[PDB]
């Protein structure tokens, strides 16, 4: 099957700006390209077909272009109601595969994450479990990396990272990182560290604790 | 006007079967291409034909109904299944959840700051909700009185059970004088829990 690649998963825009969303097909598809817009909780909605033919009712701010393998959806004078996921699609060969999607987001000034770390609660330890939680709140841009360390060594398995959607008020992101351990594992090791790497600092933000300390 | 409407979704166990229906109106049914597309966060938008035996499309003998018979389902088949007459016409989508979990109440744990005393201008507290099924749970702080500075994170599947957390941030001169409590409710298990956040003490 033909692979449709949208390299950008997230794009930040300012209202009134021009934005270009790229789509690349793994095979030559002429101009058999469809673009969709999807708002949360709704089905995709048709914007453009045959690469550049705008569907009825769609504002002329939306323009589709390209031919062969490289296509572009351009949104001129972007408005707040244009915030959504955008998907390309080819119909040269069935299955008519969809692109991976590009979400439009709001641009704002850079903001460092507020990091706080939380050892397992007393009540969880009594139940026989041990989870270490790290919140990274109110940062921009979205791009961020979290590393867990136990006694100086990086720990990769047992880690789940959950992002919030962009905030409607301040346009920031927040992230939750949870290291799940067994009780016997938590009680053997000493130092637990949450390291956040973000473009707002050359050095990573480090929050840690020792199990036996207070 | 064209109307497409799915039905027959819900919970089903691994290795089980489920048949979705989609009723159509506004056009001559047999003159139209009718197909199924699913959406998940992992795989994105997929035509049912891309998943391949396990997913078979059929139509009713007489009525304006297209069916999707799904067999030998796996957890990865969880997602929203859309009926469509390409390219412009889509149904609302119906959720299919493939899981072997029994109804399980959440364990709710309070997350007070590090015992050392992080202090500073602000202080961040947490509430961990672990090991529940099915979705959803509702989480508030102080009966919903404390809405500002709150981040409730989407639930993720951990093993075969859901887990989510929530953070709340306030000025250092409020907590612990002002009481802070996360209220968690899980309709499916008929459980409503209130966990007060209290400072940690030495072991
Ligand atoms: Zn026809
Ligand atoms: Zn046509």
């Amino acid at each position: 099957d033909i692979v449709m690649t949208q390299s950008q998963k997230f794009m930040s825009v300012t209202v009134g700006d021009r934005v270009s969303i790229t789509c690349k097909t793994s095979q030559s598809v002429g101009t058999t390209i469809v673009w969709y817009q999807q708002k949360p909780g709704q089905s995709p909605k048709l914007l453009i077909y045959s690469a550049s033919n705008r569907h009825t009712g769609v504002p002329d701010r939306f323009t589709g272009s390209g031919s062969g393998t490289d296509f572009i959806l351009t949104i001129n004078n972007v408005q707040s109601e244009d915030l959504a996921d955008y998907f390309c699609q080819q119909y040269t060969s069935y299955p008519f595969t969809f692109g991976s999607g590009t979400k439009l987001e709001i641009k704002r000034a850079d903001a460092a994450p507020t990091v706080s770390i939380f050892p397992p609660s007393s009540e969880q330890l009594t139940s026989g479990g041990a989870s270490v939680v790290c919140f990274l709140n109110n940062f921009y841009p979205k791009d961020i990396n979290v590393k867990w360390k136990i006694d100086g060594s990086e720990r990769q398995n047992g880690v789940l990272n959950s992002w919030t959607d962009q905030d409607s008020k301040d346009s920031t992101y927040s992230m939750s990182s949870t290291l799940t351990l067994t009780k016997d594992e938590y009680e053997r090791h000493n130092s637990y560290t949450c390291e956040a790497t973000h473009k707002t600092s050359t050095s990573p933000i480090v929050k840690s604790f020792n199990r036996n300390e207070c | 006007e064209v109307k497409l409407e799915e039905s027959g979704g819900g919970l089903v166990q691994p290795g089980g079967s489920m048949k979705l229906s989609c009723t159509a109106s506004g056009f001559t049914f047999s003159d139209a291409w009718m197909d199924w597309v699913r959406q998940s966060p992992e795989k994105g938008l997929e035509w049912v034909a891309e998943i391949r035996g396990r997913f078979t499309i059929s139509r009713d003998d007489s009525k304006n109904i297209v069916y999707l018979q799904m067999n030998s389902l796996r957890p990865e088949d969880t997602g929203i299944y859309y009926c469509t007459s390409p390219f412009a016409y889509w149904g609302q989508g119906t959720l299919v959840t493939v899981s072997a979990a029994k109804t399980t109440a959440p364990s709710v744990y309070p997350l007070a700051p590090v015992c050392g005393g992080t202090t500073g201008s602000s202080v961040t507290l947490g509430c961990l909700v672990k090991g529940y099924f099915p979705e959803p749970v509702t989480l508030t702080w102080n009966s919903g009185s404390l809405s500002s500075g709150v981040h409730t994170f989407p639930a993720l599947l951990q093993s075969g059970l859901y887990t989510l957390s929530s953070s709340v941030t306030v000025t250092s001169n409020t907590w612990p004088s002002q009481t802070i409590t996360c209220n968690v409710a899980h309709p499916a298990s008929s459980t409503k829990v209130d966990k007060k956040i209290e400072p940690r003490d030495p072991i």
